[PDB]
C-alpha cells in the first residue's frame, strides 16, 4: 500500500531568480518522503498517476513553470497571473503520469513576485492517484 | 462508508462576519455527512490522508484561513476592488478520528461573488489508515 | 483496475460554442477525455474530482457542467471580471458523483468568455476518480 502525498509551504524570505527551482522549505505533510524540502523537488519512486497543485500568494506579476524529468527537466506548462499594485493568490494543477526517478518541481521566471509568510502562504502539494 | 467526500457551497448573498468561521450551508455531495452544515465544520470519522481545497468568489478583500483542530494551517488572501475574483487554497492533511477541519475569515471577509460566481469547499479521503 | 485521470490544455482550440475545448492532452489515462469536443466521459461510476485553472485578460465566467441521459445539468460558476487586460487565472472545482455515460465539461458565459490564446501561459482542465461506487 503506497501512500504518497506532500504539502509544503515556502517560508524562505529570499527573492527568486530566473530559472531557479522554487523551494517550499516547510513541510506540512510528506508521506513516503518523496518530496525534498531542501530542493523543492518531488522525486518519483512509485511509477503511476499523480496530481500536483499549488497556491501562490503574490504582490505583483508571477509566472511559474511546472517541470518534469529524470536527467533534464522540461516544462509541462507555464502559469501566469498578473497583479498591479495589489495582493493576489493564484493556482495551478496537473495530473501527470510519472516514471521512477522522474522529478516534478516549480521553476521561477522573469515574473517572480511570490510571498511566503504567516497570513499569506504559498503551498506546493502532490499525491498519488493510482500506481502502475 | 469507509470513504470520505464532500463538496459544499455557500448559498447566501450576505458575506461572513469578520473574524469568524465560514459556514457553507448547501450540499452538492456529502454522503457520509462528514461536513456539518449546521456547525460549518468537517469532523473526521475515517482516519487517514485527506485533500482539502476551496474556491471562494469575492468583490472586496478576502483572506481564507484553514483550521485543523484549533490550529491555523494556511492563509490565502486576494485583494480586489468592485470586480470579481476567485480566492483559492488547499492542503493535504493526515487526520485522526474526531479531528475538526474548517475555513475562516479574518478582517478581510468578503465572499460576495457577482451573479454566476460562487464559493465552494471540498475535501476527500485518499489513503485510509 | 480503474485509473481514470486526465489533464488537457489549450493551444490550438477549435472555436465556437460555449463549451471550452482543451485541445492538447497532457494525460488521459483510460482515455475518458475527448480533446475534439472538450468532454469527459464517465465509464466507471463513482466520485470524481474536477478542476480548472483558466487564463483570461478581460472578463470570464466559467462553469463545470455535466449531463446524464443527454440532459444538461448546470452547476456552480466562477468568474474573474478584473477586466484590465492583464493575466488573471480563474479557478473552480468540485466533486461529482457520476453514473456510466455521464459527460462532464467546462462552459463559458456567452457575455463573459475571454480566454487567452497564445504561448506565454496556459489554461488547464483536470479530473480524476476519487473512488468507485
Amino acid at each position: 500500500t503506497q501512500k504518497i502525498a506532500f504539502s509544503a509551504t515556502r517560508t524562505i524570505n529570499v527573492p527568486l531568480r530566473r530559472d531557479q527551482t522554487i523551494r517550499f522549505d516547510h513541510v506540512i505533510t510528506n508521506m513516503n518522503n518523496n518530496y525534498e524540502p531542501r530542493s523543492g523537488k518531488f522525486t518519483c519512486k512509485v511509477p503511476g498517476l499523480y496530481y500536483f497543485t499549488y497556491h501562490a500568494s503574490s504582490r505583483g506579476n508571477l509566472c511559474v513553470n511546472l517541470m518534469r524529468g529524470r536527467e533534464r527537466a522540461q516544462k509541462v506548462v507555464t502559469f501566469c497571473d498578473y497583479a498591479y499594485n495589489t495582493f493576489q493568490v493564484t493556482t495551478g494543477g496537473m495530473v501527470l503520469k510519472l516514471e521512477q526517478g522522474e522529478n516534478v518541481f516549480l521553476q521561477a521566471t522573469d515574473k517572480n513576485s511570490l510571498l511566503g509568510m504567516e497570513g499569506a502562504n504559498s503551498i506546493f502539494s502532490g499525491f498519488l492517484l493510482f500506481p502502475d | 462508508k469507509f470513504q470520505s467526500v464532500f463538496t459544499v457551497t455557500r448559498q447566501t448573498h450576505q458575506p461572513p462576519a469578520p473574524n469568524s468561521l465560514i459556514r457553507f450551508n448547501a450540499v452538492l455531495t456529502n454522503p457520509q455527512g462528514d461536513y456539518d452544515t449546521s456547525t460549518g465544520k468537517f469532523t473526521c470519522k475515517v482516519p487517514g490522508l485527506y485533500y482539502f481545497v476551496y474556491h471562494a468568489s469575492h468583490t472586496a478583500n478576502l483572506c481564507v484561513l484553514l483550521y485543523r483542530s484549533g490550529v491555523k494551517v494556511v492563509t490565502f488572501c486576494g485583494h480586489t476592488s468592485k470586480t470579481n475574483q476567485v480566492n483559492s487554497g488547499g492542503v493535504l492533511l493526515r487526520l485522526q478520528v474526531g479531528e475538526e477541519v474548517w475555513l475562516a475569515v479574518n478582517d478581510y471577509y468578503d465572499m460576495v461573488g457577482i451573479q454566476g460566481s460562487d464559493s465552494v469547499f471540498s475535501g476527500f479521503l485518499l489513503f485510509p489508515d | 483496475q480503474p485509473r481514470p485521470a486526465f489533464s488537457a490544455i489549450r493551444r490550438n482550440p477549435p472555436m465556437g460554442g460555449n463549451v471550452v475545448i482543451f485541445d492538447t492532452v497532457i494525460t488521459n489515462q483510460e482515455e475518458p477525455y475527448q480533446n475534439h469536443s472538450g468532454r469527459f466521459v464517465c465509464t466507471v461510476p463513482g466520485y470524481y474530482y474536477f478542476t480548472f485553472q483558466v487564463l483570461s485578460q478581460w472578463e470570464i465566467c466559467l462553469s463545470i457542467v455535466s449531463s446524464s441521459r443527454g440532459q444538461v445539468r448546470r452547476s456552480l460558476g466562477f468568474c474573474d471580471t478584473t477586466n484590465k487586460g492583464l493575466f488573471q487565472v480563474v479557478s473552480g472545482g468540485m466533486v461529482l458523483q457520476l453514473q456510466q455515460g455521464d459527460q462532464v465539461w467546462v462552459e463559458k458565459d456567452p457575455k463573459k468568455g475571454h480566454i487567452y490564446q497564445g504561448s506565454e501561459a496556459d489554461s488547464v482542465f483536470s479530473g480524476f476518480l476519487i473512488f468507485p461506487s
